[PDB]
């Protein structure tokens, strides 16, 4: 869940919490 | 209960927000958050990408500022 190794996903955490 | 004691959420969304706004132009455009849909690799289907501008505010500034970001997160304000 973006845990270990954040080299990217958390643009997820913007466009997620937008649509859904 | 504590949880969050940083301000840094508004540094979150600022930096969110220059994810979207790839043309430096202080807003994401439906084009804007189309493009962070591929980024993620997510296929949408345009109407959803209208309903999301469509959310965050036709009724001032038509697509989507900073303000109108900050708005679309703090509507969750425990909701």
């Amino acid at each position: 869940r973006a845990d270990l190794h954040h080299q990217h996903s958390v643009l997820h955490r913007a466009l997620q919490a937008w649509v859904t | 209960t504590q949880k969050m004691s940083e301000k840094d959420t508004k540094e979150e969304i600022l930096k969110a927000f220059k994810l979207f706004d790839d043309d430096e132009t202080g807003k994401i455009s439906f084009k804007n958050l189309k493009r962070v849909a591929k980024e993620l690799g997510e296929n949408l289907t345009d109407e959803e990408l209208q309903e999301m501008i469509d959310e965050a505010d036709r009724d001032g500034d038509g697509e989507v500022s900073e303000q109108e970001f900050l708005r679309i997160m703090k509507k969750t304000s425990l909701y």
